[PDB]
């Protein structure tokens, strides 16, 4: 979620993939934890088996089989965790994730009764102003000549300096508001 | 530990 | 109120179905390194088989200790 | 039940078909039958709101546990000898009714032989 | 908003195509417009038929709930592909494996009803009786009109 | 109160209690108490009340409409005679609605109360229903919206040529 | 009560949870022994489902032919 | 394999600020500055004020207003058994025929 | 037919206060989830007499309470049948309502 | 439950890591990098996160999880994903 | 009648025989017990069919409580695969969650006893559909099946939730209530069927074997359930086949009802109404 | 064996041949695609953090997809004969259709009238 993904997965990546992919699916079988256990010691000898076939044209031709492998031995209904895409907690309390400028347009009699959370954020809105122009300055800066551009985001390369666009991050509300 | 609770103006 | 974790040398797989599956996997050459990550689910409070006997038969003893007394109790009743 | 094996595979004539009971004269092996006989009026059945599922042959029985469940209230428990009577009744008029299955299977097995010869 | 930054009429030249995927932020080699048979789609890229399911769920989409980016073209049917309808994703089971097993079981059922209505369960049993006519009277049968006799013997 | 000629109601008829068990009924004492503590003070506080309308007595009456002529007595085009005519059935045509209604009052309270004997026991209300209504559909029935008294004649007229050619026959 | 968290452990279980439990399967015990005693018949049966071949065309009034 | 030296230093930096803003959202011992029986008196003025006033006004209802009008109460007849006395005309229903009685 | 109409009236009123609660003031000084509770707590409990008087006497009911609108030869009213399907429904489905009630006090603390 | 705090976390991770066979305890600390002060391969690291996931109770997700080389990056990645702060 | 609802207790016993939501499992169960009710209304058992409702409602209602105490002690999991032991870690919840399974399941003298076991004896009793027979008496041991999957993998075998336990049960708006439907689905069904009028003559007379048939298939229902759930522990890899695909996924009736149907009425209403 | 799609159970992405294609030639569309993306993402990041912005962020993307599902369908409407029947047979298809069913129905009900043959028994309102 906080990294943003690659322009394509390397073999590598897509077999790593594959291979928690396989162990989530054995668990969601074998429920049994001891028996959980033997089959993903099975499991691991058949991926550190071809862990150096490096001929790089028949590896791919061990993960499409491989895949296909899977896609047939997938467990119709697999163990999700509650919160995870598909849980049955996902997304449960995003009705409850006000963003913060809501608080803008809360009645003064209101703020009267959070005098110092509400002066604690002032100096944030300050400190977002501030440092607001340094920050877009240093994203052309490190706009590189070629325009190949990829979603990460340069750090502060100074002192006194924010990272570049760091308010949606930081101020994003608790994942249990 | 109480944290703040984001909510909307309900004073309207 | 702070957390005191168990001392993790305690984890120990010996008498545990985890043994098992090391006599399992060791007749092939292989070993099951998450062993003892699995062992307390099979050791301490959490030992033993619950059989279904047993979870059915729950209370029984004291459901049928209270059934003679109040079948006791009609008789001399009558 | 042995019948319905009895009814599908093996024949199919010799077997009263339950719709159609009785179908030979209600008199036919019997000199006399006596006409079966109603303990309880219309007008007792009719005024212990009977519905007329419940206005078989066996009322008798029901009026009377009805009259206990009522005067036995709150004792919701002090009606079992009625209950027992009605149930018993009801049993014995399903026996009747056994009877008649038999007797026109029986019957309509003499009709399969007799009409050989 | 102006005439070029809006959808216009369908790109007959290659020149009128890499203008119009610029306007809809597609590369030219995937600016793909819907056949040309005058239904209405103009310009309008043509794209996958995949409902919004399949997008990456992990990924921080900027349209949260509809799992798209700011700037991205969206597809024709977007709302009805959106995440509370209809559903394209891989099933476990292939689509017509789905449909045969389905069918077959549903069919299968409503044969062996049938059977179940030409060779029925009973019990060895004459009908039920009841008194008086076989009630005539209760069952709001006239009072003046005299029923047929129908008469039921102890055996 | 009510007319009890419009709504007839048979008497009741509740059998005397026979208790013939040692308990009690806790009916009969949450009834009790129910009267005292429930009914006792409502009833004051509505004889308090009907004290203050015995004081204050006033009067209404139901207004007498006397017979106009009738649609038959009207000349094609007087809109003067027609008008009068037209506004009489309208207030005939909505006595027969209410009528209607009282009927079919009956037939659902005898229904509830003889219960499980209606099919016998409520043959009298469903006749009444069954004539009350074969007279309403012969007069009021595929009238349409535009319901009026010219068309509840003309009906009226083809139906009487309808039967007298019935016995043209036979 | 406010019990305390358990890491990997077996937690303690309240006297309450334990008897209030425990009294609940001897209530349902105890009833289905004590129902089972007096009201055996509604389980097993009460009264006898006659054989049909052991009656006789007598009563059954078979004329013979 | 895993972040680049500048991706671990913006989580440093973010994580800093985050975490500095989490903080922020406890609030002060003051806050928020609000503006100003186990069967008895506690329990009576419940089954006083919901149970008792309310069931006047419903039986003033039912008595005056439902009771009054024609059939808006109607109730089955009561079941009559043979041997009941009638409480209103005082009649005695007949008993029942005679039972042949049997035993199972 | 006072006593069992006007318990069996009464049921719904018992329900509608907490209804009527939730839409004055008063629903932000009290514990409104346990005035629920009390309150299905009592319908429940006066369900019960309309459903042992029908135990005693298996008489059914037709309480005719308003009259809402004709429509020509076709009146609407706002009409009871307590007979004997609602009256025992109504006592189980009031006994029930009256755990979930508080259940949701435990499962819902967080909401 | 009771709230994550980040010593609890921090416990809980080398904990889990503590119970790994391939992994030797007496040098593991906190900046104990997987694949070059412990010699773990890339298919046992995919195990280790799999192994906090379980241990937590929420998935992480392979973007991240294929990041995640050293016991801090896991305490901190789960400390920024449930809103722990001190 | 007699026939649909024949179809829907079969139909919805076989999807829960291979469920893990734990909701679900009770969900499932409900559609069932629904359908069963519905095969009683084509007995012309009306007052059967009611009555179920009014005994189904107290131990059903209390398996979601008790069901529901496990999810919030457990960070709202729902999965039985996650779940273990739970007959000792918590005792309350599943002695009540085993209360609910045998009254469900038509054990002698719970409250379910007094209306399932009247109607399974009037199914057999009764001129019906010889397949809506067969079914529903299937769908029967089923009953037994699938609540002893919940048994099983909820109650008896050994822990799988995460290892940090927080499991508390001791609050009285838990126990306070949960124990009241403990007591109806106990008592409960005894009292009603004795106070209610008597409604239909019952057919008391029957066969031994029609008679305790709802008995004996239940017991045979859990008696194939253990040696089914006990192959589970056998280190033998657990594969997919087309029956078991059927069960979990509903029979694939979502699968296609929501996707096929969905699509070519909302393609129509743009393509053809607005659009041509 | 073997997994065969459908329009509404589309291929998985591991199942793709051309997933596990790898010639340099594709490798350069997907980071092509990649940076037209990051481009934009960063644009409306630009949007989104600006502590000046007072108003919401305009997205032209969903001003096309409205704009070319109603007011640009007509100008880019050209008759066809596929078009023509389609729109005849959808435009009086069902139409003609329903005509018959209910003038049918109707015309068996005023039959069944002029001969009696009817039980209007307890209607008195329609
Ligand atoms: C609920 C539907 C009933 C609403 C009517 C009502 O309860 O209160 C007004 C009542 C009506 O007065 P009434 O003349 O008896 O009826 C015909 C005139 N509308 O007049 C009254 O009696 C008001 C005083 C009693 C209010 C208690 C009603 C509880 C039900
Ligand atoms: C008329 C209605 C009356 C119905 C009967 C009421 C019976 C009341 C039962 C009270 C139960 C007392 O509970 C007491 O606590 C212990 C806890 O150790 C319970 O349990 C103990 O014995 C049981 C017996 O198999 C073991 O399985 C268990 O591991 C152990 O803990 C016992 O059952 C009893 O010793
Ligand atoms: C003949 O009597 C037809 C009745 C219907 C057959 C139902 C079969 C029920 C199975 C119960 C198992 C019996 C154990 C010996």
């Amino acid at each position: 979620a906080f990294c943003a993904p690659p322009a394509y997965l390397t073999h590598q990546q897509k077999v790593l993939r594959l291979y928690k992919r396989a162990l989530r699916h054995l668990e969601s079988w074998c429920i049994h934890r001891d028996k959980y256990r033997y089959f993903a010691c099975l499991m691991r000898a058949r991926f550190e088996e071809h862990k150096n076939e490096k001929d790089m044209m028949r590896a791919t031709q061990l993960l499409r089989e491989a895949e296909e492998e899977f896609w047939q031995n997938q467990h119709p209904q697999p163990y999700i965790f509650p919160d995870s895409p598909g849980g049955t907690s996902f997304e449960r309390y995003e009705c409850y994730k006000v963003p913060e400028w809501c608080l803008d347009y809360w009645h003064p009699s209101e703020k009267a009764m959070y005098p110092d959370y509400f002066s604690k954020r002032e100096q944030w809105k300050k400190l977002r102003m501030e440092s607001w122009d340094r920050e877009v300055k240093q994203l052309q800066e490190e706009t590189s000549p070629d325009g190949i551009m990829t979603e990460a985001l340069p750090p502060a390369r100074r002192e006194g300096d924010l990272p570049p666009l760091w308010w949606h991050i930081v101020t994003r509300p608790r994942e249990r508001p | 530990k109480r944290l703040f609770v984001v909510k909307p103006s309900l004073y309207y | 109120g702070k957390m005191e974790l168990p001392d993790y040398r305690q984890w120990k797989i010996e008498g545990t179905p985890l043994e098992t599956v090391q006599k399992k996997l060791a007749a092939r050459g292989l070993r099951d390194p998450w062993a003892r990550n699995e062992a307390w689910r099979y050791m301490g409070g959490f030992a033993g088989n619950i059989t279904f006997p047993s979870v059915i038969l729950k209370g029984f003893k004291w459901g049928f200790a209270a059934f003679v007394v109040a079948l006791g109790a009609e008789y001399f009743l009558d | 039940g042995a019948h319905l094996t009895r009814r599908y595979l093996w024949d199919a004539s010799v077997e009263p078909d339950p719709e159609k009971i009785p179908s030979f004269p209600p008199d036919l092996g019997f000199p006399e039958r006596k006409e079966r006989v109603m303990v309880a009026t219309q007008q007792e059945m009719m005024d212990a709101q009977l519905t007329l599922q419940q206005r078989d042959y066996c009322a008798h029985y029901l009026i009377r546990l009805l009259k206990c469940k009522r005067d036995s209230f709150p004792n919701f428990l002090a009606c079992k000898h009625e209950q027992h009577d009605w149930d018993y009744c009801e049993h014995l008029d399903y026996v009747k009714r056994m009877k008649e299955f038999e007797r026109e299977r029986r019957l309509l097995q003499r009709k399969k032989r007799r009409a050989l010869k | 908003m102006t005439k070029d930054m809006l959808p216009g009429s369908y790109p007959r030249t290659p020149e009128e195509r890499a203008a119009a995927a610029k306007k809809y932020n597609m590369r030219v080699e995937d600016y793909e417009p819907y056949p040309d048979d005058g239904m209405g789609y103009g310009d309008y890229p043509m794209l996958p038929n995949r409902s919004q399911h399949e997008r990456d769920p992990w990924y921080q989409w900027d349209h949260s709930e509809l799992r798209m980016n700011w700037g991205e073209p969206i597809h024709w049917d977007l709302d009805m592909y959106i995440r509370n309808r209809v559903d394209t994703s891989p099933t476990p089971v292939s689509w017509d494996v789905m449909c045969k097993h389905l069918f077959g079981f549903v069919a299968f059922m409503v044969f062996m009803f049938w059977v179940g209505h030409v060779f029925p369960s009973y019990q060895p049993v004459g009908p039920k009786q009841y008194p008086y006519n076989n009630l005539y009277l209760e069952r709001g049968g006239d009072p003046t009109k005299e029923p047929e006799p129908v008469v039921h013997y102890d055996i | 109160s009510w007319d009890k000629d419009v709504y007839p109601e048979p008497p009741s008829r509740t059998p005397a209690p026979s208790p013939q068990t040692s308990l009690p009924n806790p009916i009969t004492y949450l009834t009790k108490a129910y009267d005292l503590v429930v009914d006792w003070p409502v009833t004051l506080v509505r004889e308090f009340i009907e004290r203050q309308h015995a004081k204050n007595r006033t009067y209404y009456y139901h207004r007498q409409y006397r017979r106009v002529p009738d649609i038959t007595e009207c000349k094609e085009g007087d809109v003067l005679c027609i008008y009068e005519a037209e506004m009489q059935w309208r207030r005939d045509f909505k006595v027969d609605q209410e009528i209607m209604n009282i009927i079919q009052e009956r037939l659902k309270a005898c229904q509830q109360r003889e219960g499980e004997n209606y099919q016998q026991n409520c043959a009298k209300e469903l006749e009444q229903f069954t004539k009350v209504t074969k007279a309403y559909q012969d007069r009021y029935l595929d009238l349409g919206a535009y319901y009026s008294a010219r068309k509840c004649l003309a009906k009226q007229k083809q139906r009487m040529l309808e039967e007298r050619k019935a016995a043209r026959q036979e | 009560v406010h019990i305390q968290p358990r890491y990997r452990e077996f937690p303690q279980l309240t006297r309450s949870q334990v008897i209030q439990g425990e009294f609940l399967s001897s209530l349902m015990w105890f009833w289905i022994l004590w129902r089972f005693w007096h009201d055996s018949d509604a389980v097993l049966g009460h009264f006898s489902y006659p054989d049909p071949s052991q009656w006789t065309d007598e009563e059954l009034g078979i004329p013979p032919d | 394999s895993g972040y680049t030296p500048d991706e671990k230093l913006r989580l440093q930096q973010l994580r800093e600020l985050r975490r500095r803003w989490l903080k922020d959202q406890e609030l002060s011992p003051r806050e928020p500055v609000l503006p100003p029986v186990f069967k008895a008196y506690r329990s009576s003025l419940f089954a006083v004020s919901h149970v008792l006033i309310p069931m006047w006004f419903v039986h003033y209802y039912v008595k005056y207003h439902m009771a009054t009008k024609p059939y808006t109460i109607v109730s089955s007849k009561p079941r009559i058994f043979p041997g009941d006395t009638i409480l209103e005309t005082g009649e005695v229903i007949p008993p029942m025929r005679d039972f042949p009685d049997q035993h199972h | 037919m006072n006593i069992f109409t006007t318990s069996i009236l009464l049921i719904f009123i018992l329900l509608l206060s907490p209804i009527l609660i939730s839409m004055s003031n008063l629903i932000k000084h009290i514990n409104f989830p346990l005035y629920t509770t009390t309150s299905i707590k009592f319908s429940f409990i006066i369900s019960l007499l309309p459903l042992l008087m029908f135990f005693h006497n298996n008489m059914e009911y037709m309480i005719t309470t308003w009259h809402w609108v004709t429509m020509n030869s076709m009146e609407l009213k706002m009409s009871f049948k307590t007979d004997f399907f609602s009256i025992l429904f109504t006592s189980v489905a009031l006994f029930v309502t009256w755990s979930i009630m508080q259940f949701s006090s435990w499962y819902m603390h967080s909401d | 439950a009771p709230p994550l705090t980040l010593d609890g976390i921090k416990d809980r991770v080398l904990y889990v890591l503590k119970l790994y066979d391939k992994i030797d305890p007496e040098k593991l600390s906190v900046n104990s990098h997987f694949m070059k002060d412990l010699g773990l391969d890339s298919l046992d690291q995919v195990e280790i996160i799999m192994a906090m996931e379980d241990e937590f109770g929420f998935e992480i997700p392979d973007i991240d999880a294929e990041k995640l080389m050293c016991p801090q990056e896991i305490v901190d990645y789960i400390a920024d994903k449930k809103d722990v702060y001190e | 009648m007699l026939c649909l609802g024949a179809l829907t207790t079969l139909f919805t016993a076989i999807c829960a025989l291979t469920q893990n939501d734990i909701k679900k499992i009770i969900a499932f169960s409900t559609s069932s017990q629904l359908g069963l009710m519905m095969v009683t209304l084509g007995m012309n058992q009306p007052h059967l069919a009611f009555l179920h409702i009014c005994t189904h409602a107290f131990f059903k209602a209390m398996l979601f409580m008790c069901s529901g105490s496990i999810i919030h002690s457990l960070a709202d999991e729902q999965d039985i695969r996650k779940m273990g032991n739970i007959t000792k870690i918590m005792p309350f919840t599943s002695s009540c969650l085993v209360i609910g399974s045998l009254a469900l399941t038509g054990m002698p003298f719970l409250t379910g006893f007094y209306s399932k076991d009247l109607i399974i004896e009037a199914i057999n009793t009764c001129n019906t559909n010889a397949w809506a027979l067969l079914i529903t008496l299937i769908a029967t041991s089923m009953t037994a099946m699938y609540s002893m999957r919940i048994i099983y993998f909820v109650t008896m075998t050994k822990p799988r939730f995460p290892p940090l336990i927080s499991i508390n049960e001791n609050d009285p708006d838990l126990m306070n209530p949960i124990k009241r439907l403990a007591f109806g689905s106990i008592f409960a069904g005894f009292v009603i069927s004795y106070n209610i009028p008597p409604t239909s003559i019952p057919v008391l007379t029957m066969p031994w074997f029609l008679k305790t048939t709802a008995l004996i298939i239940s017991v045979l229902g859990f008696l194939i359930a253990l040696e089914l759930n006990n192959l589970t522990m056998k280190l033998s890899m657990n594969k997919a086949n087309p029956y078991s695909s059927f069960s979990t996924l509903l029979g694939f009736f979502p699968s296609i009802i929501h996707r096929i149907t969905p699509m070519k009425s909302l393609n129509l209403s743009l393509k053809t109404s607005l659009t041509l | 064996s073997k997994y065969k799609p459908a329009p509404l159970a589309t291929l998985p992405s591991t199942l793709d041949p051309a997933e596990y294609d790898v010639s340099p030639e594709t490798r350069r569309a997907q980071v092509e695609r990649l940076s037209i993306r990051a481009r934009l993402k960063r644009e409306y990041l630009l949007q989104y953090n600006d502590p000046k912005r007072v108003s919401h962020i305009e997205d032209p993307a969903l001003i096309r997809w409205t704009y070319a599902r109603s007011a640009n369908i007509y100008p880019n409407f050209r008759p066809t004969p596929k078009n023509s029947l389609l729109g005849a047979v959808a435009g009086f298809g069902p139409l003609i259709f329903w005509y018959y069913v209910f003038k049918t129905d109707r015309d068996r009900k005023e039959r069944l009238i002029q001969e009696g043959k009817l039980d209007r028994k307890f209607n008195i309102s329609y």
